[PDB]
Order: structure tokens, then C-alpha cells, then sequence
RNA sequence: GUGAAGCCGGCUUUCUGGCGUUGCUUGGCUGCAACUGCCGUCAGCCAUUGAUGAUCGUUCUUCUCUCCGUAUUGGGGAGUGAGAGGGAGAGAACGCGGUCUGAGUGGU
């Protein structure tokens, strides 16, 4: 009874019917990662992507032009946490792609390894994102960097990681929480300051979108790193 | 022009596929008009049930506190009422400060 | 809705930091705000005139912005006085 | 490397605690069924 | 075969929306209940009367 | 479950059978081949069910098709063809589904 519509982002679908859900094709059929419900069409199974819990899902539903996470792409994911959003990213990139999930917390790390056991295209890295040199052996050159660390010098952390592992012309997607950067300043003032700091390194922000319906005081910035001449 | 999508699709922010995507893809599943009406009615039923459960949660939270507030009153310690009871909130009391021996 | 979507050039939207403005305001109130003991430069330089062997007036005797309409009427009254 | 960072060793893993006691129940049910068959089949020869 | 005309008809005609009263109740439960999460007679009439009438 | 009816052929074998198609040929009602292709005719042999159970039981969508052909809006038939749906068994993930209380007891 379900009808499925293609989404503008490759690898992403939208599911209607009894459920109003944004979905991705399940890489491991018959398995649920964190209790999300699944639907089948005929042969093909999809997993619901919760926008209330995830921030990338909120950005996609918010009307973002580009996410740059595509099938067969290498993604470096900073701030993996338990891996709820990581599992959907692993679905999009498919068997050809690789996801590097970096998480410093030990309790969230234990959930990643269980998820990484069932998915071959996820590479768990239990390290600190402030020191990209401490895990350079594990990560090759990547295409997209996603950062959701929610920590005051997020811009410097991304730039250090982008210089070491992000190819020329690669893209970055950064989630910014206004009250984490500065609790007392206004949200739009905080967001503009981060835009200035990105320009200081060789990062060109191309768009900015706020996550009003599912979160508050959050913004997502998509840009390119070392753009070709 | 910048999004490379049709002007009508600009209105729907949640899903606005590109022109080349639209002419190379196909919507999958139920496509008949009669089924789509049945699809629309299912959305109303699920959203109404979500609305009803949320409102039940708000009332049950209030009821538990009022019973808890009444249970605190069964204490010999002196107390002063600082607020009256309402439908949304129980009455707030301040108790005299004595250490428990 | 055109109001939701905005296009801006990269260098124009860079403006003064609000956090910086609060830092400047803290210095101003700490040195020239209410509660401090500050006088004017005209008054401060006029203390020497009160102690000289020949007393003089204030260093800057005219106040430019005390009055403008009142200044004109005084000239009008003066011209009448010579008749 | 992730197991080393999370202090996962052969001693710390408690999965074999869950596996052993699940198997320990299964062996008890199996032993009960087979013993009744020895007593029933041999009871037609020497019931005492 | 070109599906652009067909896709446009299915992506526009089926327009439906939940009520505002429905949406506003969902978005407040997501906020939480913690303190950080959650958001004709005057004294002149009485005073003058007692001066004039009973004063 | 029912309970008495079904089906009617083969191999030898003459008349040096005919009727045919399909390729090549041909001056020529010319030949050459192929048939898992039909209709016989002439005699001989062989085989020739059932109460110890004859007869009789299936939805949908489709294709692999095929023959008549109402070839134009067709119809059927044969498909170990695919699935959908139904029955039985063996697994996996998830759900029902929500983890008592909270300051007094004993001796004198």
C-alpha cells in the first residue's frame, strides 16, 4: 500500500502512505539498527530516518541543495556517537563507499563496534578529533567530511582534519549549535562569525540553512575545500 | 535556476528533485487516484492518534504530581502555602527547615 | 516566498562582531561610566585661572550648543537697544 | 585498535557468561528427555 | 520514455497538510520539561472617594 | 471424499501406393535431395482395463508460447514457466512491555 518517491539526493528516498517518513535503502535486509521501522516494496526494504534525532535528516527535510554524500564515496564522519546517523550514511554510500566513524566517548564507542560488526563499509576509530595525526594510518584520502562535534572550536578541528584527509575540491558539511559556540550572543551573530572563520582557512561556504522545525538554534553550512583554479 | 528545479517544486521545500532527475526517474508504488485518497486518510488517522496520546501524557503528568503533592502534606513539619492549586499545576508549599534526626 | 531565500556576496556580510562590541562597552562603563569621578577638559584647565594673580574666565568661554534661538533674540534685543 | 582503546580483552568479555548458562539450561532439558527413555524402555525388562 | 510530465502531476496534485493545532502540540512535547528547555477600578478611585464621602 | 464406468491400438507387410510441403536445379508438366509430413490399400502376427476401486477436485496476475483464426480489436489450447494468495516446518530482527517504597527501627 506504500508508494515511494525518489528524492533529489541520490541514495535517498521518501516514503508515504501510512507513514510520512524519509527513508534509505537497507544495506543489511531484515535488521534494525536502533529500533527504526522498515517497509518492503516489490523485494526492496527501506529504513525510516528520524529527523527529530538526526541533524542530517533535518537538513535534508529542510531543503538543502547539496549533501555531497553519494554512492561510492569516501566519508569522514566526526562525532559518530552511537551511530544512528552513521548507519544511514553507510546505506547511501553502499558497498563501494567507506565511512570513517570517529568518536572519543567510550560508551558511544561500544555501540559503534556492534554496528561496525554487521556493516563492512564502516571503519570505527575511537580517537580524539583534535589530533588527526594520531590516526593517519587508518584513513586514506576522502571526499566529504561531516562534523557534528558540537564543541566551541569546531572550525579548527575540521580544518586540521581537512588538511590531512580531504582531497582538493572536496566538500564539508558542518552542523553548528549557536548556544554551544557562545550562549549569550544571538544565533545569527554566532553563525556569521563561524562563516568568517571558515574563510580564514581555504574553505568557501556556499550555503547555509537553519534547522528550525526539528531543532532550535542550529545551522548547517555546506562548502568546498581548496576549490580548483 | 540555482536549484535546477521547476518553479512549482520550489514551493515544496521537503522534496524538490532536479529536472534531469525527474525525466529519468519514476515514482514507485501506489499510483492510482483512488488509492491516494486512501493514503491521505491514513495520514489523518495516525496524526490524530499521535495528538491524542500526547494530550494524555500532559494530563497524566499533572495528576501524578497532585497525588505526590498531597502525599507531602502528610508531614508534621510546619508549612506555608505560597501558591494556590490550578488545573495545570499543583499547589506549591514551603516547609520549615529542620534536619532529619 | 522570496523573503526566505537570500543571496549575499561573501565579503559584504562581514560586519562588526557583537561579542567585540560588548567588550568595548565594558571598558567604556568601567572608565567613563556612572559612578566614576570625571570632569570636563574645559573645567579641568580652568582651575589654573582661578589661582592666577590676574583672574581670567574659562579657557573656552563660549558654549556652542547651549542655545541657538536664545542667541538670536539677544542680538535682536541689542540692536533695539542702540535705537 | 578500538578494542584496545575500549579495554576489550578475553578476560573482560562477559558474552561467555550468557552463552554458558543458556547452554546449561538446554543440556538439562535434553538430559531429562533421554533418561525417561532409558527408564521406560528398560522398564519392560526389569521394572523393579 | 520521458517521465517529467507524469512525475510533475503526481508531485503536485496530491497536496495535503496536517492542521496547525496538530503540529503545535507535537513540537512542544519535543521541547521537554526541564527548566532550560521550557520558555476597572483603580486606587485613585477608592482613595478620592473616602476623602470626599467619609473624610 | 465419491462409488461403476472407461478406452478403442502396434509391428511385419504387398499394390514398385498416392497426396504433399521445403531447398537447390532446370531448353524441358526437367531432375536431385529432406520430411520427426499425411491418406490408404494388401495380407499375417502381437497386445487388448475396472469393487484387489472405473469416473470425478484450484484462486489471481502474467509471460514461454502455439493453433485455429471471429487474422479488426479475436478465441482457445499446451506450458515441471513465473510469481501473488493459502497450508506445514525451521531461523533472525522488532513489539506487547511498563522494573516496589523511601527515614525510621531497637534498648532503657
Amino acid at each position: 500500500n506504500v508508494m515511494v518517491e525518489p528524492h533529489r539526493h541520490e541514495g535517498v528516498f521518501i516514503c508515504r502512505g501510512k507513514e510520512d517518513a524519509l527513508v534509505t535503502k537497507n544495506l543489511v535486509p531484515g535488521e534494525s539498527v536502533y529500533g527504526e521501522k522498515r517497509v518492503s516494496i516489490s523485494k526492496i526494504e527501506y529504513r525510516a530516518w528520524n529527523p527529530f534525532r538526526s541533524k542530517l535528516a533535518a537538513a535534508i527535510l529542510g531543503g538543502v541543495d547539496q549533501i555531497h554524500i553519494k554512492p561510492g564515496a569516501k566519508v569522514l564522519y566526526l562525532g559518530a556517537a552511537s551511530g544512528t546517523t552513521v548507519s544511514h550514511v553507510s546505506d547511501i554510500v553502499g558497498p563501494d563507499g567507506l565511512v570513517y566513524a570517529v568518536e572519543f566517548s567510550h560508551r558511544s564507542g561500544r555501540d559503534l563496534i556492534n554496528l561496525a560488526k554487521k556493516r563492512t563499509n564502516i571503519i570505527p576509530v575511537i580517537e580524539d578529533a583534535r589530533h588527526p595525526h594520531k590516526y593517519r594510518m587508518l584513513i586514506a584520502m576522502v571526499d566529504v567530511i561531516f562534523a557534528d562535534v558540537a564543541q566551541p572550536d569546531q572550525t579548527r578541528i575540521v580544518a586540521l582534519n581537512a588538511h590531512t584527509f580531504l582531497r582538493n575540491g572536496g566538500h564539508f558539511v558542518i552542523s553548528i549549535k549557536a548556544n554551544c559556540i557562545d550562549s549569550t550572543a544571538s544565533a545569527e551573530a554566532v553563525f556569521a562569525s563561524e562563516v568568517k572563520k571558515m574563510q580564514q582557512e581555504n574553505m568557501k561556504p556556499q550555503e547555509q540553512l537553519t534547522l528550525e522545525p526539528y531543532e532550535r538554534d542550529h545551522a548547517v553550512v555546506v562548502g568546498v575545500y581548496r576549490p580548483p583554479p | 535556476t540555482h536549484l535546477q528545479t521547476a518553479p512549482e517544486l520550489v514551493d515544496r521545500v521537503f522534496n524538490r528533485p532536479r529536472i534531469e532527475t525527474l525525466q529519468k526517474e519514476k515514482v514507485k508504488g501506489v499510483t492510482n487516484q483512488t488509492g491516494l485518497k486512501r493514503i491521505a486518510k491514513e495520514r489523518q488517522k495516525q496524526y490524530n492518534c499521535l495528538t491524542q496520546r500526547i494530550e494524555r501524557e500532559k494530563k497524566l503528568f499533572v495528576i501524578a504530581q497532585k497525588i505526590q503533592t498531597r502525599k507531602d502534606l502528610m508531614d508534621k513539619t510546619q508549612k506555608v502555602k505560597v501558591k494556590k492549586e490550578t488545573v495545570n499545576s499543583p499547589a506549591i508549599y514551603k516547609f520549615q527547615s529542620r534536619r532529619k534526626r | 516566498q522570496n523573503k526566505s531565500y537570500l543571496a549575499v556576496r561573501l565579503k559584504d556580510q562581514d560586519l562588526r562582531d557583537s561579542r567585540q562590541q560588548a567588550a568595548q562597552a565594558f571598558i567604556h562603563n568601567s572608565l567613563y561610566g556612572p559612578g566614576t569621578n570625571r570632569t570636563t577638559v574645559n573645567k579641568f584647565l580652568s582651575l589654573a585661572n582661578k589661582r592666577l594673580p590676574v583672574k581670567r574666565a574659562a579657557v573656552q568661554f563660549l558654549n556652542n550648543a547651549w542655545g541657538i534661538q536664545k542667541k538670536q533674540n539677544a542680538k535682536r534685543f541689542k540692536r533695539r537697544w542702540m535705537v | 585498535l578500538s578494542r584496545y582503546r575500549l579495554k576489550f580483552s578475553a578476560d573482560k568479555v562477559d558474552t561467555m557468561i550468557v552463552q554458558a548458562i543458556s547452554l546449561l539450561d538446554d543440556l538439562d532439558k535434553e538430559l531429562n528427555n533421554y533418561i525417561m527413555r532409558c527408564r521406560e524402555w528398560y522398564g519392560w525388562h526389569f521394572p523393579e | 520514455r520521458d517521465h517529467l510530465r507524469v512525475n510533475l502531476k503526481f508531485l503536485t496534485r496530491t497536496r495535503s497538510t496536517v492542521a496547525e493545532s496538530v503540529s503545535q502540540q507535537i513540537l512542544r512535547q519535543n521541547r521537554g520539561r526541564k527548566a532550560c528547555d521550557r520558555p476597572v477600578f483603580t486606587e485613585e478611585d477608592f482613595q478620592k472617594f473616602q476623602q470626599e464621602y467619609f473624610g
